[PDB]
Protein backbone atom coordinates (compact mmCIF):
# COMPACT_ATOMS: atom_id res chain seq x y z
CA UNK A 1 0.00 0.00 0.00
CA UNK A 2 0.68 3.71 0.16
CA UNK A 3 3.80 5.28 1.58
CA UNK A 4 3.04 8.58 3.31
CA UNK A 5 5.84 11.06 3.69
CA UNK A 6 6.23 14.25 5.71
CA UNK A 7 9.06 16.71 6.36
CA UNK A 8 11.32 15.25 9.05
CA UNK A 9 11.96 18.39 10.94
CA UNK A 10 11.13 22.03 10.77
CA UNK A 11 12.04 25.08 12.73
CA UNK A 12 10.09 28.23 13.31
CA UNK A 13 9.96 31.29 15.51
CA UNK A 14 6.93 32.15 17.66
CA UNK A 15 4.42 34.52 15.99
CA UNK A 16 5.47 33.08 12.62
CA UNK A 17 3.56 30.95 10.14
CA UNK A 18 4.71 27.50 9.09
CA UNK A 19 3.21 24.82 6.86
CA UNK A 20 3.75 21.05 7.15
CA UNK A 21 3.04 18.84 4.18
CA UNK A 22 1.95 15.26 3.75
CA UNK A 23 2.39 13.29 0.53
CA UNK A 24 1.27 9.92 -0.65
CA UNK A 25 3.40 7.61 -2.82
CA UNK A 26 0.15 6.79 -4.65
CA UNK A 27 0.14 10.08 -6.48
CA UNK A 28 -2.02 12.86 -5.19
CA UNK A 29 -3.78 13.46 -1.95
CA UNK A 30 -7.44 14.30 -2.49
CA UNK A 31 -10.52 14.89 -0.36
CA UNK A 32 -11.30 11.16 -0.25
CA UNK A 33 -8.15 10.54 1.84
CA UNK A 34 -9.79 12.49 4.70
CA UNK A 35 -6.38 13.71 5.87
CA UNK A 36 -6.03 13.84 9.63
CA UNK A 37 -3.29 15.59 11.63
CA UNK A 38 -2.43 14.29 15.11
CA UNK A 39 -0.15 15.99 17.62
CA UNK A 40 2.25 14.18 19.95
CA UNK A 41 3.38 16.03 23.02
CA UNK A 42 5.93 14.95 25.60
CA UNK A 43 4.99 11.88 27.48
CA UNK A 44 3.20 10.04 24.61
CA UNK A 45 0.23 12.42 24.81
CA UNK A 46 -1.81 12.41 21.59
CA UNK A 47 -4.42 14.93 20.43
CA UNK A 48 -6.30 14.88 17.09
CA UNK A 49 -6.10 18.41 15.54
CA UNK A 50 -7.70 18.14 12.14
CA UNK A 51 -9.79 15.48 10.39
CA UNK A 52 -11.37 15.18 6.91
CA UNK A 53 -8.68 17.50 5.56
CA UNK A 54 -9.84 20.80 7.06
CA UNK A 55 -12.21 20.16 9.98
CA UNK A 56 -10.60 21.24 13.24
CA UNK A 57 -11.64 19.32 16.37
CA UNK A 58 -13.23 21.16 19.34
CA UNK A 59 -10.78 22.90 21.68
CA UNK A 60 -7.94 23.10 19.12
CA UNK A 61 -6.81 26.73 18.87
CA UNK A 62 -7.79 28.53 15.69
CA UNK A 63 -4.19 28.98 14.51
CA UNK A 64 -4.23 25.33 13.24
CA UNK A 65 -5.86 24.82 9.85
CA UNK A 66 -5.77 22.19 7.13
CA UNK A 67 -5.88 22.25 3.32
CA UNK A 68 -4.77 20.44 0.19
CA UNK A 69 -1.84 22.06 -1.59
CA UNK A 70 -0.28 20.95 -4.84
CA UNK A 71 -1.55 17.36 -4.52
CA UNK A 72 -0.50 17.16 -0.84
CA UNK A 73 -2.33 17.57 2.50
CA UNK A 74 -1.10 20.44 4.58
CA UNK A 75 -1.22 21.77 8.07
CA UNK A 76 -0.73 25.50 8.64
CA UNK A 77 0.02 26.96 12.03
CA UNK A 78 -0.57 30.72 11.68
CA UNK A 79 1.27 32.41 14.57
CA UNK A 80 3.12 29.33 15.94
CA UNK A 81 3.47 29.43 19.71
CA UNK A 82 6.03 27.94 22.09
CA UNK A 83 3.74 25.11 23.24
CA UNK A 84 3.48 24.04 19.53
CA UNK A 85 6.95 22.39 19.65
CA UNK A 86 5.81 18.79 19.18
CA UNK A 87 5.57 15.97 16.66
CA UNK A 88 2.81 16.17 14.04
CA UNK A 89 1.70 13.09 12.32
CA UNK A 90 -0.29 12.82 9.17
CA UNK A 91 -2.79 9.98 8.37
CA UNK A 92 -4.42 9.19 5.02
CA UNK A 93 -7.51 7.09 4.65
CA UNK A 94 -7.32 4.46 1.93
CA UNK A 95 -10.45 2.35 1.54
CA UNK A 96 -10.97 1.47 5.22
CA UNK A 97 -7.23 1.60 6.06
CA UNK A 98 -5.43 4.50 7.78
CA UNK A 99 -1.82 5.06 6.63
CA UNK A 100 0.29 7.33 8.88
CA UNK A 101 3.36 9.33 7.83
CA UNK A 102 6.64 9.32 9.85
CA UNK A 103 5.91 12.52 11.73
CA UNK A 104 7.45 15.99 11.60
CA UNK A 105 9.41 17.30 14.56
CA UNK A 106 8.50 20.87 14.91
CA UNK A 107 10.69 23.23 16.84
CA UNK A 108 9.38 26.65 17.91
CA UNK A 109 12.38 28.45 19.34
CA UNK A 110 11.57 29.33 22.94
CA UNK A 111 15.22 30.02 23.85
CA UNK A 112 18.59 30.73 22.27
CA UNK A 113 20.17 28.00 20.11
CA UNK A 114 22.64 26.06 22.29
CA UNK A 115 25.52 23.90 21.18
CA UNK A 116 25.99 20.31 22.31
CA UNK A 117 28.41 19.61 25.10
CA UNK A 118 30.05 16.35 24.03
CA UNK A 119 32.06 13.85 26.11
CA UNK A 120 33.74 10.71 24.70
CA UNK A 121 34.61 7.85 27.10
CA UNK A 122 37.15 5.02 26.63
CA UNK A 123 36.02 1.41 27.37
CA UNK A 124 36.60 0.54 31.04
CA UNK A 125 39.18 -2.11 32.16
CA UNK A 126 36.39 -4.23 33.61
CA UNK A 127 34.58 -4.46 30.31
CA UNK A 128 37.87 -5.31 28.51
CA UNK A 129 38.01 -8.57 30.56
CA UNK A 130 34.76 -9.69 28.86
CA UNK A 131 36.52 -9.14 25.50
CA UNK A 132 34.21 -6.30 24.39
CA UNK A 133 34.78 -2.57 24.25
CA UNK A 134 32.05 0.02 24.35
CA UNK A 135 32.97 3.63 23.46
CA UNK A 136 30.34 6.07 24.78
CA UNK A 137 29.77 9.60 23.35
CA UNK A 138 27.27 11.59 25.45
CA UNK A 139 25.76 14.72 23.97
CA UNK A 140 23.76 17.11 26.09
CA UNK A 141 22.37 20.62 26.25
CA UNK A 142 21.61 21.16 22.59
CA UNK A 143 18.71 23.20 21.12
CA UNK A 144 17.13 22.75 18.78
CA UNK A 145 16.78 19.00 19.39
CA UNK A 146 18.27 17.60 16.15
CA UNK A 147 21.85 16.36 15.84
CA UNK A 148 23.83 14.10 13.52
CA UNK A 149 26.63 11.91 14.89
CA UNK A 150 29.44 10.30 12.81
CA UNK A 151 32.24 8.03 14.08
CA UNK A 152 35.71 7.54 12.79
CA UNK A 153 38.34 4.96 13.70
CA UNK A 154 41.87 5.77 12.41
CA UNK A 155 40.38 8.41 10.07
CA UNK A 156 38.02 5.99 8.38
CA UNK A 157 34.26 6.52 8.55
CA UNK A 158 32.50 3.83 10.64
CA UNK A 159 29.53 2.08 9.00
CA UNK A 160 28.49 -0.58 11.48
CA UNK A 161 28.48 -1.28 15.23
CA UNK A 162 27.06 2.14 16.22
CA UNK A 163 23.72 3.04 17.85
CA UNK A 164 22.54 6.50 18.74
CA UNK A 165 19.50 7.34 20.78
CA UNK A 166 16.80 9.72 19.60
CA UNK A 167 17.13 13.13 21.22
CA UNK A 168 15.25 13.30 24.54
CA UNK A 169 14.14 16.48 26.26
CA UNK A 170 16.00 17.65 29.37
CA UNK A 171 14.56 19.57 32.38
CA UNK A 172 15.92 22.88 31.09
CA UNK A 173 14.10 22.14 27.74
CA UNK A 174 17.28 21.47 25.83
CA UNK A 175 17.88 17.95 24.51
CA UNK A 176 20.33 15.12 25.09
CA UNK A 177 21.39 12.06 23.17
CA UNK A 178 23.82 9.22 23.44
CA UNK A 179 25.89 7.30 20.89
CA UNK A 180 27.71 3.93 21.23
CA UNK A 181 30.54 2.29 19.28
CA UNK A 182 30.68 -1.43 19.96
CA UNK A 183 33.97 -3.19 19.24
CA UNK A 184 35.58 -6.48 20.24
CA UNK A 185 38.47 -5.95 22.69
CA UNK A 186 40.86 -7.15 19.89
CA UNK A 187 39.66 -4.45 17.48
CA UNK A 188 39.97 -1.79 20.13
CA UNK A 189 43.55 -2.83 20.70
CA UNK A 190 44.33 -2.81 16.96
CA UNK A 191 43.20 0.83 16.24
CA UNK A 192 44.65 3.93 17.79
CA UNK A 193 42.40 6.89 17.10
CA UNK A 194 38.65 7.05 17.78
CA UNK A 195 36.38 9.98 17.04
CA UNK A 196 32.89 10.94 17.78
CA UNK A 197 31.68 13.87 15.65
CA UNK A 198 28.46 15.75 16.36
CA UNK A 199 26.85 18.01 13.77
CA UNK A 200 24.38 20.52 15.20
CA UNK A 201 23.00 23.53 13.23
CA UNK A 202 25.83 23.33 10.63
CA UNK A 203 28.62 23.21 13.22
CA UNK A 204 30.63 20.08 14.05
CA UNK A 205 31.91 19.46 17.54
CA UNK A 206 34.44 16.59 17.64
CA UNK A 207 35.81 14.59 20.55
CA UNK A 208 38.55 12.14 20.12
CA UNK A 209 40.80 9.77 21.81
CA UNK A 210 43.94 7.85 21.05
CA UNK B 1 -14.70 15.03 29.83
CA UNK B 2 -13.94 12.19 27.42
CA UNK B 3 -11.71 9.53 28.87
CA UNK B 4 -10.21 6.42 27.17
CA UNK B 5 -8.11 3.99 29.30
CA UNK B 6 -6.35 1.09 27.78
CA UNK B 7 -5.01 -1.83 29.71
CA UNK B 8 -3.91 -5.44 29.60
CA UNK B 9 -0.41 -5.13 28.15
CA UNK B 10 2.81 -6.51 29.62
CA UNK B 11 5.53 -9.04 28.77
CA UNK B 12 4.61 -11.97 26.53
CA UNK B 13 6.62 -14.42 24.40
CA UNK B 14 6.64 -14.80 20.66
CA UNK B 15 3.87 -17.08 19.56
CA UNK B 16 1.67 -15.98 22.53
CA UNK B 17 -1.87 -14.50 22.86
CA UNK B 18 -3.20 -11.50 24.77
CA UNK B 19 -6.32 -9.30 24.87
CA UNK B 20 -6.16 -5.53 25.41
CA UNK B 21 -9.03 -3.44 26.72
CA UNK B 22 -10.02 0.16 26.07
CA UNK B 23 -12.45 1.50 28.62
CA UNK B 24 -14.43 4.55 27.59
CA UNK B 25 -16.27 7.09 29.61
CA UNK B 26 -17.89 10.49 29.42
CA UNK B 27 -19.70 10.21 26.09
CA UNK B 28 -22.02 7.74 24.37
CA UNK B 29 -19.57 5.06 23.42
CA UNK B 30 -21.87 3.18 21.03
CA UNK B 31 -22.39 6.04 18.61
CA UNK B 32 -18.77 6.23 17.34
CA UNK B 33 -16.44 4.17 15.25
CA UNK B 34 -13.10 3.32 16.86
CA UNK B 35 -9.55 2.37 16.05
CA UNK B 36 -6.55 0.89 17.77
CA UNK B 37 -3.23 2.43 16.68
CA UNK B 38 0.24 1.56 17.92
CA UNK B 39 3.48 3.47 18.44
CA UNK B 40 6.67 1.42 17.89
CA UNK B 41 9.94 1.86 19.86
CA UNK B 42 11.37 3.53 16.70
CA UNK B 43 8.55 6.07 17.34
CA UNK B 44 6.45 5.35 14.29
CA UNK B 45 2.64 5.18 14.39
CA UNK B 46 0.83 2.27 12.79
CA UNK B 47 -2.96 1.87 12.51
CA UNK B 48 -3.78 -1.75 13.48
CA UNK B 49 -7.56 -2.06 13.58
CA UNK B 50 -10.90 -0.42 13.08
CA UNK B 51 -14.45 -1.16 14.05
CA UNK B 52 -17.63 0.77 13.17
CA UNK B 53 -20.59 1.89 15.21
CA UNK B 54 -22.83 -1.23 15.37
CA UNK B 55 -19.72 -3.47 15.04
CA UNK B 56 -20.66 -4.65 11.51
CA UNK B 57 -17.55 -3.54 9.64
CA UNK B 58 -13.97 -4.18 10.87
CA UNK B 59 -10.72 -3.71 8.89
CA UNK B 60 -7.03 -4.30 9.43
CA UNK B 61 -3.68 -3.67 7.77
CA UNK B 62 -2.19 -6.84 6.14
CA UNK B 63 0.51 -7.16 8.81
CA UNK B 64 -2.08 -8.24 11.44
CA UNK B 65 -4.99 -9.49 9.41
CA UNK B 66 -5.72 -13.04 10.59
CA UNK B 67 -3.91 -12.54 13.94
CA UNK B 68 -5.69 -9.57 15.55
CA UNK B 69 -9.46 -9.33 16.07
CA UNK B 70 -11.02 -6.03 17.23
CA UNK B 71 -14.40 -6.14 18.99
CA UNK B 72 -16.61 -3.93 21.15
CA UNK B 73 -19.08 -4.35 24.05
CA UNK B 74 -21.37 -1.32 24.02
CA UNK B 75 -23.03 -2.44 27.26
CA UNK B 76 -19.71 -1.93 28.95
CA UNK B 77 -18.26 0.99 27.00
CA UNK B 78 -15.23 -1.12 26.24
CA UNK B 79 -13.24 -1.77 23.14
CA UNK B 80 -11.14 -5.00 22.84
CA UNK B 81 -8.18 -6.05 20.71
CA UNK B 82 -7.66 -9.86 20.80
CA UNK B 83 -4.03 -10.64 19.67
CA UNK B 84 -2.68 -14.04 18.75
CA UNK B 85 0.61 -15.37 17.23
CA UNK B 86 2.43 -12.41 18.73
CA UNK B 87 5.83 -11.57 17.17
CA UNK B 88 8.51 -9.19 18.30
CA UNK B 89 7.45 -6.73 15.61
CA UNK B 90 4.19 -6.27 17.72
CA UNK B 91 6.28 -4.65 20.51
CA UNK B 92 4.73 -1.21 20.88
CA UNK B 93 2.58 1.07 22.99
CA UNK B 94 -1.10 0.47 22.01
CA UNK B 95 -3.70 3.22 21.98
CA UNK B 96 -7.44 3.33 21.28
CA UNK B 97 -8.90 6.46 19.61
CA UNK B 98 -12.46 7.45 18.67
CA UNK B 99 -13.59 8.66 15.27
CA UNK B 100 -15.56 11.85 16.12
CA UNK B 101 -17.00 12.62 12.67
CA UNK B 102 -13.80 11.74 10.79
CA UNK B 103 -11.61 13.49 13.37
CA UNK B 104 -9.40 11.16 15.52
CA UNK B 105 -9.84 13.45 18.45
CA UNK B 106 -9.49 11.71 21.81
CA UNK B 107 -6.74 9.16 22.47
CA UNK B 108 -6.22 7.02 25.59
CA UNK B 109 -3.01 7.07 27.62
CA UNK B 110 -1.86 3.77 26.00
CA UNK B 111 -0.73 0.36 27.26
CA UNK B 112 2.74 -1.21 26.81
CA UNK B 113 3.21 -4.52 24.97
CA UNK B 114 6.69 -6.20 24.87
CA UNK B 115 6.95 -9.34 22.80
CA UNK B 116 10.37 -11.03 23.46
CA UNK B 117 11.98 -14.39 24.20
CA UNK B 118 14.67 -12.79 26.36
CA UNK B 119 14.91 -14.09 29.90
CA UNK B 120 15.14 -11.77 32.91
CA UNK B 121 18.73 -10.64 33.20
CA UNK B 122 20.45 -8.23 35.59
CA UNK B 123 22.75 -5.65 34.01
CA UNK B 124 26.55 -5.52 34.28
CA UNK B 125 27.72 -2.03 35.33
CA UNK B 126 30.89 -0.45 34.04
CA UNK B 127 32.47 2.76 35.12
CA UNK B 128 32.95 5.59 32.66
CA UNK B 129 35.97 7.62 33.79
CA UNK B 130 37.61 10.47 31.89
CA UNK B 131 40.92 8.60 31.69
CA UNK B 132 42.79 10.92 29.31
CA UNK B 133 43.92 13.50 31.89
CA UNK B 134 43.91 16.39 29.34
CA UNK B 135 40.47 17.34 30.62
CA UNK B 136 38.50 20.37 29.57
CA UNK B 137 38.43 22.56 32.70
CA UNK B 138 37.02 22.79 36.27
CA UNK B 139 34.07 20.38 35.92
CA UNK B 140 34.59 16.68 35.26
CA UNK B 141 32.03 14.32 33.79
CA UNK B 142 31.77 10.70 34.89
CA UNK B 143 29.33 7.97 34.03
CA UNK B 144 28.00 4.50 34.35
CA UNK B 145 27.49 2.11 31.50
CA UNK B 146 24.58 -0.24 32.37
CA UNK B 147 24.70 -3.11 29.95
CA UNK B 148 22.72 -6.18 29.01
CA UNK B 149 19.54 -6.15 31.06
CA UNK B 150 16.04 -7.27 30.40
CA UNK B 151 13.38 -6.20 30.83
CA UNK B 152 13.08 -2.40 31.46
CA UNK B 153 13.31 -0.47 33.50
CA UNK B 154 16.42 0.27 35.51
CA UNK B 155 16.81 3.18 37.84
CA UNK B 156 20.11 4.93 38.38
CA UNK B 157 21.00 7.30 41.29
CA UNK B 158 24.34 8.92 42.18
CA UNK B 159 25.76 8.61 45.72
CA UNK B 160 22.39 7.22 46.81
CA UNK B 161 20.50 10.41 45.84
CA UNK B 162 23.02 12.82 47.40
CA UNK B 163 24.17 13.91 43.98
CA UNK B 164 21.25 15.03 41.82
CA UNK B 165 22.24 18.18 39.93
CA UNK B 166 23.77 17.62 36.52
CA UNK B 167 22.79 13.99 36.15
CA UNK B 168 21.76 12.80 32.71
CA UNK B 169 20.25 9.34 32.27
CA UNK B 170 19.81 8.46 28.66
CA UNK B 171 17.06 6.41 27.07
CA UNK B 172 17.97 2.77 26.54
CA UNK B 173 18.99 1.01 23.38
CA UNK B 174 18.27 -2.57 22.39
CA UNK B 175 21.41 -4.48 21.44
CA UNK B 176 21.01 -8.23 20.88
CA UNK B 177 17.68 -8.64 22.72
CA UNK B 178 18.99 -6.84 25.81
CA UNK B 179 18.93 -3.21 26.80
CA UNK B 180 21.83 -0.92 27.43
CA UNK B 181 21.79 2.57 28.83
CA UNK B 182 24.17 5.13 30.36
CA UNK B 183 23.95 7.86 32.99
CA UNK B 184 26.44 10.66 33.68
CA UNK B 185 26.98 13.43 36.21
CA UNK B 186 29.18 16.49 36.01
CA UNK B 187 30.87 17.47 39.27
CA UNK B 188 33.24 20.24 40.33
CA UNK B 189 36.88 19.20 39.77
CA UNK B 190 37.67 19.82 43.44
CA UNK B 191 35.26 16.94 44.27
CA UNK B 192 36.64 13.98 42.34
CA UNK B 193 38.73 12.12 42.72
CA UNK B 194 39.31 13.39 46.28
CA UNK B 195 35.76 12.34 47.22
CA UNK B 196 34.00 9.16 46.16
CA UNK B 197 31.36 9.03 43.44
CA UNK B 198 29.32 5.88 42.97
CA UNK B 199 26.43 5.02 40.63
CA UNK B 200 23.73 2.87 42.33
CA UNK B 201 21.84 0.85 39.71
CA UNK B 202 18.62 -0.93 40.63
CA UNK B 203 16.95 -3.49 38.37
CA UNK B 204 13.53 -4.25 39.88
CA UNK B 205 12.61 -7.23 37.76
CA UNK B 206 15.65 -9.20 38.95
CA UNK B 207 15.60 -7.66 42.41
CA UNK B 208 19.24 -6.71 41.94
CA UNK B 209 21.28 -3.65 42.95
CA UNK B 210 24.86 -2.83 41.90
CA UNK B 211 26.92 0.01 43.46
CA UNK B 212 29.84 1.02 41.20
CA UNK B 213 32.59 3.33 42.49
CA UNK B 214 34.18 5.52 39.73
CA UNK B 215 37.99 5.64 40.09
CA UNK B 216 40.42 7.41 37.85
Amino acid sequence: QAVVTQESALTTSPGETVTLTCRSSTGTVTTSNYANWVQEKPDHLFTGLIGATNNRAAGVPVRFSGSLIGGKAALTITGAQTEDEAIYFCALWYSGHWVFGGGTKLTVLGQPKSSPSVTLFPPSSEELETNKATLVCTITDFYPGVVTVDWKVDGTPVTQGMETTNPSKQSNNKYMASSYLTLTARAWERHSSYSCQVTHEGHTVEKSLS
Amino acid sequence: EVQLEESGGGLVTPGGSLRLSCAASGYVFSTYDMSWVRQTPEKRLEWVAFISSGGGRTSYPDTVKGRFTISRDDAKNTLYLQMSSLQSEDTAMYYCTRHFYAVLDYWGRGTTLTVSSAKTTPPSVYPLAPGSAAQTNSMVTLGCLVKGYFPEPVTVTWNSGSLSSGVHTFPAVLQSDLYTLSSSVTVPSSTWPSETVTCNVAHPASSTKVDKKIVP
